[PDB]
């Protein structure tokens, strides 16, 4: 039952200082964007910057296997938003996060689908 | 001045009708560089600006479009020109990129190898190359050759190219090839201004020549443009990406034959109204030498 474990690997060599995976294609675009997570056009907000999926994809850089039955990749021939704050590694910041599957955006980062919403907007 | 606002600058059609002495390209804005926005690559900014000057031309953009991308394997093995021309394109548009070497790209399809070992049973809509390979200054063959060949037989009448070329990475028979176009321009990006690189864009293929054109004379003419014309660095257009998106015209495609092609069909190839190829499932390969 072996079997490479990459994200765990990525994560420990971050724990430890290795320098995160560089060259991520950072997209030219208004910032004005619905902010979702994975798009098929760049969609960064204010507080975002877009990329070109595949270069943050941990799997398509090393060269290895994605994990799961299809070996599908959810980023390649797409556009990841990633929070300015995060975009010095944008591969660390795919791997450790999840999309919502309710609004698309980012958990912890941009998904309010557990908010209060109480007082109602006339 | 008035040239620093745009995403750069076309040769002008006077060049063309000159017959000008080859000689050194000698750029007064040579080994300086542009104030890039943070973070942003020279490719990603070189391709804004090329899609940014392709949206004031008559480009056929089909529903379907098929895009071939040459020379798109950036040195760290990432693709930011595909990474653009999949910004630039419409949604669901079929982009095949190639390059020599191993690299992780954003393309639906990609082909590692020689350009010349690439076959593909279908025809394209679009053909974009920054595949370089210099050399006297004399017309240089290589790719060159095999991307005239590409054009000839594998562009769909209406379609468009934007091929890279230099000083000395260029090709008389390409130049002889912008002929067979409704209209072509070579075209320098305003943020690589300092270099002697251009795009040969070659608008609405008719696949037949409308003008003789003299290759190693049109080089000169464009060295010639380069030399007198200084084009002052700039990155002022890649900060306005609010009309950057290619429009969708949903061109019409029908696949006519060679004996069909008249005079209102190339006045419509010539309009970026027509696209004439087949439209059967799109089928690529990379030849693989076999050696023990
Ligand atoms: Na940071
Ligand atoms: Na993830
Ligand atoms: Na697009
Ligand atoms: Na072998
Ligand atoms: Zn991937
Ligand atoms: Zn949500």
């Amino acid at each position: 039952a072996f079997a490479v474990d990459a994200a765990k690997a990525y994560k420990d060599y971050l724990a430890s200082g290795g320098q995160p995976i560089t060259n991520c294609v950072k997209m030219l675009c208004t910032h004005t964007g619905t902010g979702q997570a994975i798009t098929v056009t760049p969609e960064a907000n204010m507080d975002q910057e877009s990329f070109g999926g595949a270069s943050c994809c941990l799997y398509c850089r090393c060269h290895i296997d994605h994990p799961n039955p299809k070996g599908f990749c959810d980023l390649k021939g797409k556009y990841v938003q990633i929070p300015t704050t995060c975009a010095n590694d944008p591969v660390g910041f795919t791997l450790k996060n999840t999309v919502c599957t309710v609004c698309g955006m980012w958990k912890g980062y941009g998904c309010s689908c557990d908010q209060l919403r109480e007082p109602m907007l006339q | 001045s008035s040239q620093a606002w745009q995403p750069g600058v076309a040769m002008p059609n006077l060049y063309k009708m000159q017959r000008m002495l080859l000689e050194k390209c000698d750029l007064q804005n040579y080994g300086d560089s542009a104030t890039l926005p943070k973070g942003i690559m020279m490719n990603v900014a070189k391709y804004t600006q090329l899609c940014q000057y392709l949206n004031t031309l008559t480009l056929a953009v089909p529903y379907n479009m098929r895009v071939i991308h040459f020379g798109a394997g950036s040195d760290k093995g990432v693709a930011p020109g595909t990474a653009v021309l999949r910004q630039w394109l419409p949604t669901g548009t079929l982009l095949v990129d190639s390059d020599l070497n191993d690299f992780v790209s954003d393309a639906d399809s990609t082909l590692i190898g020689d350009c010349a070992t690439v076959h593909t049973a279908n025809k394209w809509d679009l053909i974009i190359s920054d595949m370089y390979d210099p050399k006297e200054n004399d017309s240089k063959e290589g790719f060159f050759t095999y991307i005239c060949g590409f054009i000839q037989q594998k562009l769909a009448l209406g379609g468009s190219v934007a091929i890279k070329i230099t000083e000395h990475s260029w090709n008389a028979d390409l130049y002889k090839l912008m002929g067979h176009f409704a209209w072509w321009t070579a075209f320098v990006t305003n943020v690589n201004a300092s270099s002697s690189e251009a795009f040969l864009i070659g608008c609405n293929y008719l696949g037949k020549p409308r003008e003789q054109i003299d290759g190693y004379v049109m080089h000169a003419n464009y060295i010639f443009w380069r030399n007198t014309n200084p084009i002052q660095l700039s990155s002022y257009s890649l900060f306005d990406m609010s009309k950057f998106p290619l429009k969708l015209r949903g061109t019409a495609v029908m696949s006519l034959k060679e004996g069909q092609i008249n005079d209102m069909i190339l006045s419509l190839l010539s309009k970026g109204r027509l696209i004439i190829r087949e439209n059967n499932r799109v089928v690529i390969s990379s030849d693989v030498l076999v050696n023990n």
